[PDB]
């Protein structure tokens, strides 16, 4: 690994309005030039033709389970979805055992995650002490050590002032907050407040419990002058009010789950607890406006919430912990909206590359001359399943399970080391 | 050889067949079903357990109890389990209350040789009261069909609208609901209901009115300033008396809560009739499902 | 006319009866005994009570339950005047299970009119089970001489341990221990046993592993940092499960905690056919103590 | 790196009984032969001419300080001043914060010990939960991590069953208790209670409170067939009631600090703070049956309990840490009861060397063939002063601060590198 040329692809780059028939020199890591048909001796060549080459894709968004929960999904396993889904840069959540609110257990992810070499962790600290809500963490030395954001995820925040202290502190230190967006006293139930909970009289989390912690967040970071990136939206009101902020000039970011770009609180009835996720999934008119915030520009990035739990921790919706496992499938979920005509391929890409990079100020999700050679190549037509064959996850927990996904990655490459390949 | 844990899974059908074996009981007939069941309650109950278990005896079907908290539950057997157990132990009935909401069942259901059925489970469903309710107002009127039913009171927290309703819909009926805001399901219209803000507009549109008991037990918060205020707003008290044409509480009642102390057993009330239907429509339920 | 206390009260033909009689029962040998038994529960029970109960009244016994914290031991009746009380009422057998050590026995038992059963006695007998698990390990393998059994887990608080190695032992089989080192007994070859320090050397080891519930109900300090250590360190894990020939647990399993939670009724699993042996081996002990 | 020889040095390799001007050869890390005037093609070569070259030696007792007190001593300063003081081998206690009770912690330890590439750290961990003495910590995923014993020091372990608890939960897993023994209701004050405090008034701590605690550790030994070495013995009754029960059979082993056999009580009143130590220096008395206890094998190693604190942490008595650091000195104050013919050179050589490495279980200590090419090259005669110009401690908290020292490592080898001189 002296010389890499990614040959007859089709280029992708967003940052840099880049687009067409282009070949990629990488050398020693990093992106060296941009042209059409190089050629050089003793290089190696992977060959792109047919595919789509692209910016690696950042994932802002994900539970690796590790310290703590490692029967769940672990560094290494949850790198390696993150790699076979096109991602080299992944922001991992502090809700681990013991939780990221010490630079111990940032140290203990950054150093397993270099052991394990395929993509990029990137730790984020809790905004309070254990997460129990109450004493801001130590941003000053979670920050030195490594973190890149602070949030309780996936615990909300619920007095003001905590949530004020944390803005004012992260601000001061140049990072934002992501905030779990969930009032307690309104959110403590296990499915979305709607048709489903009503039929069965499962408890349910009112979606002004999303809202209100969102209009919170925006004022907060309106007065504070702090950044929130607000994680997993999922209403109609929560997009308008965010857009609100935005019309402002607020330094508000949001992110979707392509899972509530695809599912409604039916698939509770169809897929049981694999459909149970905070925040719920909710009604149909909040999946179309999902989808119409990414159209308009509202919703700044796609990220997975890539939540994995064990089958058993899936049966009885009631008892069953929430989440859904999607680094595997954010690429042919987002290709969906792709396919209707709803986005273009530079906005998806866009939505995985440059804008995820940019909420959490990292130079990535770009192939301008001198960066990090991180490249995903992919087919935006190839079938697959996600099954036993075919998942990387220790988890299984997601609705999408033993279904047809259209759009798959072929190559993974960081640092100019392929680390993934179909 | 199948379970009854929803009154969303009874086509018209089987509930016209059901409620045909539930009358022909009524009415005196006898059978024998030479099979045990173990009754498996987990929450407290009088009515419904013990016309389930007197249902089963008068049948010939041998019955065996079992109370949660002196079952090895405590020491960590899970629900699955406990019937896996029973299964073993070779019941081909079991009737159980829990308290949790049993979804999803299809699955846990299909994988288990037994006959399950649902005497409530959580806030979710309770069909056999669903079917002796339907069964008491069909046994008055005739007819369901076109008929406007008022359930009162914690309908969020109630296995017994949600029992109830479907069946009554399914065969034409009108549903209202009426109770304190904070009780009523935001997506309550998923039971093609009308919402009554006040309960003697409801009352006076209602054929049928079924007060149903507050689930303090199953309540996260509380939901209502008082109990004497709520008789006030939403109960049977003297003065709606005259107004009321017909009444229904699946029990117990809560008096002066629910119904003033005075209109529990009158010449409008369906109440005590709700209890004789016991038997013989849970009757029904066993034969219904003996393959 | 007798009562069973302890396993290690039975000679070999005795236990040769009892499961012969068990077989029998398992056959489908129906057979009438004119009797009536009191179940006498102050700890929780599901499979143990049923299975007396429903063994019981298969042979004609009419049946009677009875729950410690209902009865007249809370009004301070010492265990011996409740049985006395059995004994005034006429009760052929008295089938008990309580929370402390019914040691020593002999003088009471011999002093009452009346066939005791053990159905669990804190930590010390559960008579019944360990014929149960005899009988399951002999149906499976045809003998029991010198096959080799590892139970696993909480010995020290075990009375199905107790009940069911000196059963095996008088027949010829091999005993094995493995669990927490601070839950053997120090002197825990008084039951002739080979230690495992290690449970994959135990699994490699047993012909059949019996997999014991942590007592913590029974435990006065606490022994194990964790039960998902414990579980790693000593439980039927899916990595063990291709290595494991064959398995047992008296119940109720604690999943991922004893057992994988996938891993409770497999093909190698003799678990479910431990319940169904419950009430042919309980019949035979009601027949065997007729006279 | 294929070739290293070590010449003409005086190799002492008690092990193997094995002693003479010999030459060592290693090759990939490892001890290839030991011979006179070995020559190899292309080979690395060290002159040993009038050194003593032995096993490098094992510290089974160090504070490092990390994570949590990084102010104090860090990993790599720690590593520093073992490879300093001849150590390839130091074995870290769990008394960090958070303490090593759980396996995120070990890792922290040991990807960062990697990482500093100096000496091999061994991991130890607490044997109660939070060192709070009141459940035992998972020693099943610790041990299985690359925990080589459980202690809760420097806090006693209070409750009987808890202790033999711990070495029964131990022993099953092959690993020893290490017990810091000192009954806290008799030893709760600051020095020992002797003359000291008698003169002073300085609250005292009972030479009893360690040794009813060594007591209570032979016998849960002798009936738990647990192995317990205890740390840091300091009074003539420990020692005979330690030879009590070894004379048994019982597998207990002990070590010793050092300072207690350079210094007694009296050196609160020359040096101050930096004579405050748990347990206490005690008296003369004590002192001299420390040193029999060296000769005549009682005493199976020596050990340093290296425990830095800073200066602000060493001012008034009474509010003083307590700790001595001891890596850079282990050898010369060793040394002292060689050149008073106390112990010949290879029983010193065995305290630091095979005996340590017996009591953890590990195949060090040794210069065995095929065994890491650990070895520690010194000169017992060279003069140092340990003063600023010389401390690779962060902290300077030890009474041999600016005096002479006699004895000093010229070579330090860890599996075949050079990572100290002279
Ligand atoms: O309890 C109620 O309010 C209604 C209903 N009640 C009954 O079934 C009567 P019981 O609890 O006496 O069996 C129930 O949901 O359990
Ligand atoms: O409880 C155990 O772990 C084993 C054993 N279990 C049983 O007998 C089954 P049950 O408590 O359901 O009757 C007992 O000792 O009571
Ligand atoms: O807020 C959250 C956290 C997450 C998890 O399992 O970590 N799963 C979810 O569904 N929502
Ligand atoms: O027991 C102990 C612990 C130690 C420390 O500072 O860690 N210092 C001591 O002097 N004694
Ligand atoms: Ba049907
Ligand atoms: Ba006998
Ligand atoms: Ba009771
Ligand atoms: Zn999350
Ligand atoms: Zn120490």
């Amino acid at each position: 690994m002296l010389k890499l040329i990614v040959k007859n692809g089709y280029v992708i780059d967003p940052s840099q309005n880049l687009e067409g028939e282009f070949d990629i020199l990488v050398e020693n890591g990093k992106i060296k030039k941009i042209d059409k048909n190089i050629l050089v001796p003793e290089a190696e060549i992977i060959d792109a033709k047919g595919l789509i080459v692209c910016p690696g894709f950042i994932d802002i968004h994900v539970h690796l389970r590790d310290p703590g929960q490692t029967y769940k999904e672990d560094i290494e396993s949850g790198s390696r979805c993150a790699v076979a889904g096109g991602f080299t840069t992944i922001v991992c959540m502090p809700n681990t055992n013991p939780p990221i609110d010490n630079t111990t257990v940032v140290n203990y992810i950054l150093q397993k995650s270099k052991s394990v070499g395929l993509c990029r962790v990137l730790p984020t600290g809790t905004i309070t002490k254990g997460r129990k809500g109450k004493e801001i963490a130590d941003f000053y030395s979670l920050k030195e050590a490594g973190c890149v954001a602070f949030t309780d995820d996936g615990s909300p925040v619920m007095d003001s002032s905590v949530m004020r202290k944390a803005l004012e502190l992260a601000s001061q230190l140049g990072v934002p907050i992501m905030d779990a967006c969930e009032d307690d006293k309104l959110a403590y139930g296990v499915i979305n407040e709607g048709e489903v909970s009503a039929l069965l009289g499962l408890s349910s989390r009112a979606p002004e419990a999303e809202e209100i912690q969102i209009a919170r967040d925006g004022i907060l970071a309106q007065r504070t002058g702090g950044h929130v990136h607000i994680q997993a939206v999922s209403t109609k009101l929560s997009l308008e009010i965010i857009e609100f902020f935005k019309e402002k000039g607020v330094k508000i970011t949001c992110e979707v789950n392509p899972n509530h770009l695809l599912f409604t609180e039916r698939e509770v009835l169809n897929s049981g607890a694999n459909a149970r996720v905070n925040p719920p999934l909710r009604k149909k008119e909040d999946r179309l406006a999902l989808i119409e915030g990414v159209k308009r520009g509202i919703i700044d990035c796609f990220a997975t919430d890539h939540a994995p739990h064990q089958t058993f921790e899936k049966e009885l919706v009631e008892f069953a912990m929430p989440g859904i496992i999607g680094l595997q499938t954010a690429l042919p979920s987002a290709l969906e909206l792709y396919r209707k005509g709803i986005i273009s391929l530079k906005k998806l890409i866009e939505m995985f590359t440059i804008n995820p990079a940019r909420i959490i100020g990292v130079d990535l999700g770009t192939l301008k001359l001198g960066s990090p050679a991180d490249i995903t190549i992919f087919d935006p037509n190839k079938e697959w399943i996600l099954n036993e064959e075919t998942n990387l996850s220790k988890s299984r927990n997601t609705p999408l399970w033993g279904k047809v996904l259209k759009g798959k990655v072929i190559y993974t490459i960081k640092d100019g080391k392929m680390v993934y390949k179909d | 050889m199948r379970s009854l844990i929803s009154s969303l899974d009874l086509t018209r059908e089987e509930v016209e067949e059901i409620l045909k074996y539930a009358k022909e009981f009524k009415e005196g007939k006898e059978e024998t079903i030479k099979a045990s069941a173990v009754l498996f309650f987990s929450e407290p109950s009088t009515r419904t357990r013990l016309s389930f278990e007197k249902a089963a005896r008068e049948l010939g079907i041998e019955t065996y109890l079992v109370s949660g908290s002196e079952s090895s539950t405590v020491k960590g057997e899970s629900f699955f389990d406990t019937l896996k157990t029973f299964e073993g132990l070779g019941f081909d009935y079991v009737v159980f209350r829990v308290p949790f909401v049993f979804f999803p069942y299809k699955e846990i259901v299909k994988s288990l040789n037994l006959r399950l059925v649902n005497a409530g489970d959580g806030t979710h469903q309770h069909p056999s009261q669903g079917l002796i309710d339907f069964f008491t107002i069909k046994e008055h009127f005739g007819e369901v069909k076109d008929l406007r039913v008022l359930y009162v009171g914690d309908i969020k927290h109630s296995r017994v609208f949600r029992s109830g309703a479907p069946l009554l819909n399914m065969f034409g009926a009108k549903i209202g609901v009426c109770g304190p805001k904070t009780l009523i399901p935001r997506d309550v219209e998923v039971f093609k209901v009308d919402v009554f803000d006040d309960v003697d507009k409801g009352i006076d549109w209602a054929d049928v009115v079924i007060w149903l008991r507050l689930q303090k037990e199953r309540q996260k918060e509380n939901y209502i300033p008082s109990e004497s205020s709520y008789f006030k707003q939403f109960g049977l008290t003297k003065e709606r008396f005259e107004k009321v044409k017909l009444y229904m509480h699946p029990g117990p009642v809560n008096r002066n809560v629910d119904i003033d102390h005075e209109l529990v057993y009158t010449e409008k009330s369906l109440i005590q009739e709700q209890v004789k239907n016991g038997i013989p429509v849970r009757k029904a339920i066993y034969k219904f499902l003996w393959t």
